[PDB]
């Protein structure tokens, strides 16, 4: 609005100033030299209460900090030469920014993730091993309360401070670094778990010893410390990680209800909060977590006495828990109701456009899929051919999303129709689950094909093979249809088609966007494994002539890695001669490539020599040195070498 | 601006809290209440037992004997005192319940459930003398059950699996061993969470020797490994690291530790880490010393880590009749325990991911531990860390990305951290590297570097469309969770204040582009650049580097 042009030019020219080259961190204290003043000013131009009632412009202001410090990682730990960093003297500055973000939880989360930044924040700090000092001060003011002799406004500010510190120690990892001592361990169970559980006992006791909207926010956090700290790692039935924390929050909610204040009107929160909470709880085996730490027997108050119409839905789901058969059939479109003489409200009793969602969703679960997911996101055999015709229509006129909206479906449904050798089913085993050894010893050659026996491929050529997109269009959609064909052929021996594969690989080379690069390579083994026409015959060697005939090191690895992988994956003395040629490719040739050939020799060892050694010797260290850790063992194999060569060669000379 | 007093709480006494909590506890998974489980216990083949005003008759109520001792000692002791008194009594109990020919040990594990609930309950100012009493007592308890973790490498052609088929005494000793190591875990971590002052007073070489016995027993190189004990033992190693990184002059405890024992630990860490992750048969048996397969034999949470199906929980209840004082556990099928939804398998993929987080995490930690070098300081860290980097680069790109399963996010965050590991190496530890090592593997390190040196094209985004397409191709499962999370479980996932809808779009952009194997962080590429493009070693002079430069463009 005011300095809008100033900020526009700032962000534009500084995004321009990524670095001297595309090499952009500036890891060191850079040898312009004008970012000291702007470093101070980016935070010195914001502390003004005439500019503190708008979300977006301050968000841009703090993203300016994000950019400045992110792309001067030589700013935080810059050795403020008393003994300290500048992350340390931004601690107090960013506390004011986190006072603004105390309310804005979204912004706080972003700030934590944003702020070698966090790595360096505790890199020389752990080497120096401020936290001892801050913990001393913390214990001090902490104990100063409990008995009641604090400020009123340091009271308020630092009560929010206690809550924010709790939120800090309670958040997931992948944001915070391992920089601090007390986050070190893993398996999701590291050190400050319990030093922070001791801190939890402390806060419980002190704040039980402890403005309506204040108590609103208080119980908001009471939920939050266990509400926004999940590991999920599942489908729609996710994971909440610490049960102790769960029941502790249950009992502090109990104590809050006992007090019976912090009740503020207009219902910004009560309904939503309680609803979400018990919804989350329901199905989940921790019924016994609930049983003790919070029955609402008193303020339940479902005798028309007692916002007040929202704990009623949790009472309804507790009756659903009762469950004995008295419940009857679904009439009011609500759940399968039960004998009421009662039934309180509809699935959105209070519906401020989000409470409706939470409740109605949860209560919907009372009913006693991935494949279905996108289908409903854009709301079988009939579905098959209707898809075919509707996609004829969609590519009739310049569609780009609902057009391509069918490719992944094509693939995975090929997976299901292979399985039928649709009811409750999603990502599948061979299609989508790794195993120990070769993915490509895992795949099955003599499985069906595509031509017409897969009407999926029938439609595939119908609408995606003889098209001008293959000529010069669909920069990436034509790729997505190839990841379709990926899984397809994975499930289906194809015919030679390879006309796409060949120019496709050369494409994958140049690629422009480095997305196509190894994509073709991923493709190739599908063609490589084969049966029902040239199963293991020339077909691969045919590809090979092509491939070797390509020689450019431009996008070299595309040419070379796949060149490996094919022959690699292939079977016996065939691939033996192949690896003979490969060790030739490593023999003494293109140091950029002989070495990398050795690298991926180790790679295949992850997942010929005598012949060559003898040959080269007759003709006339690295390889054997790397192999056996020392070359002197060559005595062991010198048998066919010294005897058949090294003497008859140049009878008198050699 | 004073705030008035608030003493009018009806304060629940800490001792009373502890008492009632133990008195009615039910564990995560079973059906029955701790103390009453206890109330279904008789210790028979020891017709009398007695240590300290703690008589139990022959057919007497073990459980009532507990509640007796509990309540009587209640109006005796304070909190901590009640702890240590139990600890001694139950310790004597367990010790003898152990040393006995015909005694069955049913009680022992359940009392070990005690052990946990108890010792966990309040570790605030508890003293290491008691801690170590319990601790040593249980380590050598373990050496009383050292006959477990070194069972052979595989079922021999003659060794049969025809069986009484009991999961009973298996689960018995499994709970025992585990729970016991789990003690080791919990009490040792209450040590680590004690004030730094009360530290060296507990650490003697007895810790080294006893835990050395158990570690050797555990992380076998010539038997079956056993994922739970694998866990426990290695985090105890992590505990060593912890006391290192915490004691300001950790040189004390280091000098305590023996060089051979650092070796017999880090080497077996290598043995652990160069194994592999294959969710293909994480739930069967395959090439050993290479697969951390947590079989149903020992598949539940563990006394902390709520790992998953916890499929043994209710079977804990099924151990007692829950109606009659008894001595030997109630039967369970070894096989009914345990095609529906491998989403549990993928929960575990995330977890074994957290495990390899631990692997690299401890190796980082020891990295930072040894600012000065040492004897196990050998560079094979550089070798093998870079090696793991290579393999989870190559097999990464050829296999695991694109498989529409959210394992890849952490599978990549792993090596994104290993980036920091190697970059730590570049900054600090380039005053030891042996020519031996650099030219034993000139291969893999250069592979690692060029993996992002070929990534540094920095030439992808340019729009929304292609990357959102990538997303629709792969990110299906990741978006299942994204939409569960935005639609179910967050304060911030409602009412975007108009400065974060763009955050949605570009953050999803960056995450999907970072999903498909390509365009990693500018920080990543430049920090790696400061290592290779700096000529501190003769990896890269121009005469043999421009063939790669041209192979990137340049």
């Amino acid at each position: 609005e005011s300095h809008v042009k100033y900020l526009d030019e700032l962000i534009l020219a500084i995004k321009d100033l990524n670095s001297g080259v595309d090499s952009k961190v500036q890891i060191k204290k850079v040898p312009s030299l004008k970012i000291l003043n702007t470093l101070i000013r980016n935070l010195k131009d914001q502390r003004r209460n005439n500019i503190m009632k708008n979300d977006t412009i301050f968000s841009k202001t703090v993203s300016a900090l994000a950019l400045l410090l992110e792309y001067n990682p030589f700013l935080l730990v810059m050795k403020d030469s008393n003994g300290n960093f500048e992350i340390q003297r931004l601690i107090d500055d960013f506390l004011n920014i986190s006072v603004l973000n105390y309310d804005n939880y979204h912004r706080i989360w972003f700030m934590r993730r944003k702020l070698a930044c966090v790595e360096f924040y505790g890199k020389p700090a752990k080497f120096q091993l401020h936290f001892e000092n801050t913990m001393n001060l913390y214990e001090q003011a902490l104990t100063e309360v409990l008995l009641g002799k604090t400020e009123l406004l340091k009271f308020y500010d630092t009560l929010k401070g206690l809550y924010i510190l709790l939120y800090w120690f309670t958040s997931e990892y992948s944001t915070f670094g391992n920089s601090i001592a007390f986050l070190d361990s893993s398996l999701g169970f590291t050190k400050f778990d319990f030093n922070f559980q001791r801190l939890i006992r402390i806060v419980l006791y002190v704040f039980d010893s402890c403005y309506a909207e204040i108590q609103l926010k208080y119980i908001s956090l009471v939920v939050d410390y266990v509400c926004n700290r999940t590991i999920s790692t599942a489908l729609d039935a996710p994971a909440l990680v610490c049960c102790e924390q769960l029941k502790f929050v249950l009992t502090t909610m109990h104590h809050f209800l006992d007090n019976k204040y912090g009740l503020l009107d207009n219902d910004p929160t009560m309904a939503k909060g309680i609803l979400r909470l018990y919804s989350l709880c329901i199905s989940n085996d921790f019924s016994k977590c609930f049983v003790d730490h919070f029955p609402i027997d008193q303020w339940a108050d479902f005798s028309q006495s007692e916002t007040n119409k929202a704990l009623s839905i949790v009472y309804f789901d507790l009756k659903r828990r009762s469950l004995p058969v008295e419940a009857l059939k679904y009439d009011n479109k609500f759940n399968i109701w039960v004998y009421q003489s009662p039934d309180s409200s509809l699935k959105n009793v209070t519906s401020p456009f989000d409470d409706r969602y939470k409740q109605l969703e949860k209560l919907r679960l009372l009913v006693l899929l991935l494949k279905y997911r996108v289908n409903q996101l854009s709301p079988f055999k009939l579905i098959l051919n209707e898809a075919s015709v509707s996609i004829q229509t969609c590519f009739k006129t310049n569609n780009i999303t609902r057009l391509t909206s069918w490719t992944v479906i094509l693939g995975r449904l090929a997976c299901l129709e292979s399985e039928k050798f649709m009811d409750n089913w999603y990502v599948c085993h061979l299609c989508d689950i790794e195993k120990t050894g070769n993915p490509f010893v895992r795949i099955n050659p003599n499985r069906p094909e595509a031509a017409g026996k897969s009407e999926i491929f029938r439609i595939l050529h119908s609408n995606f093979l003889s098209h001008p997109n293959i000529d010069e269009f669909s920069e990436s959609l034509l790729s997505g249809i190839l990841f379709s064909l990926h899984r397809i052929f994975s499930h289906f021996q194809p015919p030679k088609q390879i006309n796409k594969s060949f120019k496709l690989v050369q494409k994958c080379f140049m690629n422009s966007n480095r997305y196509l690069r190894l994509l073709s390579t991923r493709i190739i083994p599908l063609f490589n494994i084969s049966d029902s026409h040239n199963s293991e015959d020339e077909h691969t060697a045919t590809l090979i002539k092509f491939l070797q005939s390509q020689k450019l090191p431009v996008v070299k690895e595309n040419l070379v890695i796949a060149w490996t992988q094919l022959t690699l994956t292939t079977s016996n003395d065939v691939f033996d001669t192949l690896l003979l040629k490969l060790i030739d490719i490593f023999n003494s040739d293109d140091y950029s490539l002989r070495i990398m050939m050795t690298l991926q020799i180790k790679n295949m060892a992850k997942i010929i020599l005598p012949v060559l050694l003898r040959q080269l010797g007759k003709n006339l260290q690295n390889l054997i040195e790397l192999l056996g850790y020392s070359s002197k063992t060559i005595l062991d194999i010198f048998q066919r070498y010294i005897i058949p060569y090294a003497i008859i060669q140049y009878k008198s000379d050699v | 601006n004073m705030v008035p007093l608030n003493p009018n709480r009806i304060i629940p006494d800490e001792t009373s809290l502890f008492l009632e909590s133990i008195l009615l506890h039910q564990i995560i998974g079973a059906d029955l209440s701790t103390i009453e489980i206890l109330n279904r216990l008789k210790l028979d083949y020891i017709t009398e037992f007695k240590f300290k005003n703690f008589v139990i008759a022959k057919g007497a109520p073990i459980g009532k004997s507990i509640v007796s001792l509990l309540l009587r000692c209640k109006k005796t002791l304070t909190l901590d005192r009640f702890i240590d008194t139990l600890l001694e009594d139950i310790a004597v109990l367990i010790k003898e319940i152990s040393v006995h020919p015909n005694e069955s040990k049913l009680a022992v594990p359940f009392l070990v459930a005690l052990m946990y609930q108890i010792v966990q309950f309040r570790p605030s100012a508890t003293h290491n003398l008691a801690l170590k009493d319990c601790f040593l007592f249980i380590c050598d308890l373990i050496r009383i059950y050292h006959h477990v973790l070194k069972v052979p490498i595989h079922e021999s052609n003659m060794n049969l699996h025809v069986e009484p088929q009991i999961f009973q005494y298996e689960l018995i000793d499994y709970l025992i061993i585990s729970y016991s190591f789990d003690l080791l875990e919990g009490i040792l971590r209450v040590l680590q969470s004690h004030p730094k002052q009360t530290y060296m007073e507990f650490f003697d070489e007895n810790i080294l020797k006893s835990f050395e016995f158990v570690y050797k027993l555990a992380l076998t190189i010539s038997y079956k490994p056993m994922v739970n004990v694998i866990f426990s033992a290695v985090e105890v190693v992590n505990i060593i690291t912890s006391i290192i990184l915490n004691m300001d002059n950790s040189s004390d405890l280091k000098s305590l530790i023996s060089g051979s024992w650092w070796r017999d630990c880090i080497t077996r860490l290598y043995a652990l880490l160069e194994k592999e992750i294959k969710s293909g048969d994480v739930y069967n048996e395959n090439v050993d010393t290479t697969t951390l397969h947590m079989s149903k034999y020992h598949d539940f949470f563990g006394l902390i880590r709520n790992i998953g199906d916890n499929e043994l929980g209710g079977l804990i209840s099924k151990l007692i009749y829950t109606d009659r004082l008894q001595s030997v556990p109630r039967v369970i099928s070894k096989e009914d325990i345990g095609f529906t939804a491998p989403i549990i398998g993928y929960k575990m993929e995330k977890w074994l991911l957290k495990l390899k987080d631990e692997v690299l995490n401890i190796f980082e930690n020891l990295l930072m531990i040894y600012g000065d070098d040492a004897t196990i300081v050998n560079g094979e860290m550089l070798i093998h860390s870079s090696k793991f980097l290579s393999r989870e680069q190559a097999l990464m790109i050829e296999r695991y990305v694109g498989q529409d399963s959210p394992n890849l996010d952490l599978r990549c965050h792993l090596i994104e951290h290993t980036l920091t590991i190697i970059y730590r190496l570049w900054k600090d530890h380039f005053k030891q590297l042996r020519e031996e090592q650099i030219k034993q593997v000139e291969s893999q390190l250069i592979m690692s570097l060029w993996r992002f040196l070929v990534c540094q094209t920095e030439t992808v985004t340019a729009n929304e469309r292609e990357m959102r397409d990538h997303r629709h191709l792969v990110d299906s499962l990741h978006d299942l969770t994204i939409k569960d999370q935005a639609s179910y479980y967050e304060d911030a996932f409602e009412d975007l204040p108009e400065y974060i809808e763009e955050e949605l779009k570009m953050q999803l952009n960056k995450r999907t582009g970072r999903i498909m194997q390509v365009k990693y962080d500018e920080k990543f590429q430049e920090m790696a650049r400061t290592i290779l493009e700096s000529k501190s070693f003769d990896l890269t002079t121009l005469e043999e580097a421009d063939s790669l430069y041209i192979s990137m463009g340049l």
